[PDB]
């Protein structure tokens, strides 16, 4: 590992400088060498290498939606070589990449060690969303979507014994665990259902927070509020 | 139109 | 070169592909395969060129003045480590090797091969470009400065002989050496005399133009107004 | 606050 040589303290240092100045991949490779140091992450460190790879991975997604949709229009009166298809593939090859690396990192040793309910949750949803990002591609697809839908549940059953409804670790969970039904799984009215269910438990519960958890929670409450108007 | 999914702190 | 492999015609394709994708380090590294093939680059291909490396040099210009900034903050009543400082000569020294990168493109061969006007300038004005985000690190800082006053001059002593005043890339060479001047030559006399005269003769040629070429100048014209506006 | 250069056409 590149990072082997520098303290843990420097790599979390230089993590948060990376997000200042919008370098996710350096970012990355700093959470990354944070995480190889064999030590649990604080709630702090867990969020900067969730936001590191998020954005890496999100330029990618992005991407790879491009090109799939160029792709796909070179594929209907169209006119045709072989370059399209290859560097959709060379982006779709270099996302699956991050998802490995991100995947092995909760598998050594991130999720065998994170033993309370806000870190695990965390790391199995994540390994949920990192599953789904490889189902987006894919095209073993069936495993994948299982591998995703499996770490989802069990994060899910965690989260409902350990957790509040509003919670924002699961209420994050349950909102990207729905677009996974809806967008994935081709499962629409799980997808709602889910939604709903969440809002309302949440909101049933928002009158336990301060003002600073009450604007955390409703803010990602909103998320699943726009995805039901643009479902139903 | 995609979903929207979690949104970083 | 890890692009000698491909087809002249595909990196471009590619590199086009990269652009709609905002993939600006391929985008770069597929038209540096395309310089590499050893033919000169039509109108195009010059700026496909340009945009993929100003995208990468601008996303570190981004980040080092972040960093910059932070390092210049930790050394006034500041708390102190090397971290800051570390990581900010990383980004810099990365910045500095796209510079380098695109000289070399430049000097192996594209400017000893352009003999028309339209080519010619650009590249020299590229050259003078990539020495002033150079110069904008450098702390050899004065050879610097005067490898980017020598090639901005060349490249205005051509296109005022052989292009018109409202030519497209004789305005974005005049705004990029006013913006020489004022930023790194401490010149910001001689900045405002360039833009002013720049404006001025473009405007008194603007009545040659068709209606897209008067757009197009009068879009980069707005930038040498804005610039005056600042400071003045 | 600093100078606007040259953008991409
Ligand atoms: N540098 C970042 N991206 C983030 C850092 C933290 C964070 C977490 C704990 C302590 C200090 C900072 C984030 C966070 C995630 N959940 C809530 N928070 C903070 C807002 N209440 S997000
Ligand atoms: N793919 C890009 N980024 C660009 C491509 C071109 C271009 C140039 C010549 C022929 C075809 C396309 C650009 C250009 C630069 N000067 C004017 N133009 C076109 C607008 N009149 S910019
Ligand atoms: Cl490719
Ligand atoms: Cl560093």
């Amino acid at each position: 590992g590149a990072m082997g040589s520098m303290e843990r303290a420097s790599l979390i240092q230089k993590a948060k400088l990376a997000e200042q100045a919008e370098r996710y991949e350096d970012m990355a490779a700093f959470m990354k060498g944070a995480v190889e140091k064999g030590e649990e992450l604080s709630c702090e460190e867990r969020n900067l290498l969730s936001v590191a790879y998020k954005n890496v991975v999100g330029g990618q997604r992005a991407a790879w939606r491009v090109l799939s949709s160029i792709e796909q229009k070179s594929n209907e009166g169209s006119e045709e070589g072989p370059e399209v298809r290859e560097y959709r593939e060379k982006v779709e090859t270099e996302l699956q990449g991050v998802c490995d690396t991100v995947l092995g990192l909760l598998d050594s040793h991130l999720i065998k060690e994170a033993g309370d309910a806000e870190s695990r949750v965390f790391y199995l949803k994540m390994k949920g969303d990192y599953y789904r990002y490889l189902a987006e591609v894919a095209t073993d697809k069936k495993r994948i979507i299982d591998s995703a839908r499996s770490a989802y549940q069990e994060a899910m059953d965690i989260s409902k014994k350990e957790m509040p409804p509003t919670n924002p670790i699961r209420l994050g969970l349950a909102l990207n665990f729905s677009v996974f039904h809806y967008e994935i799984a081709n499962s629409p009215e799980e997808a709602i259902s889910l939604a709903k269910t969440t809002f309302d438990e949440a909101m049933a519960d928002l009158h336990t927070l301060s003002e600073d958890s009450y604007k955390d929670s409703t803010l990602i409450m909103q998320l699943l509020r726009d995805n039901l108007t643009l479902w139903t | 139109v995609r979903s929207l999914s979690e949104r970083l702190m």
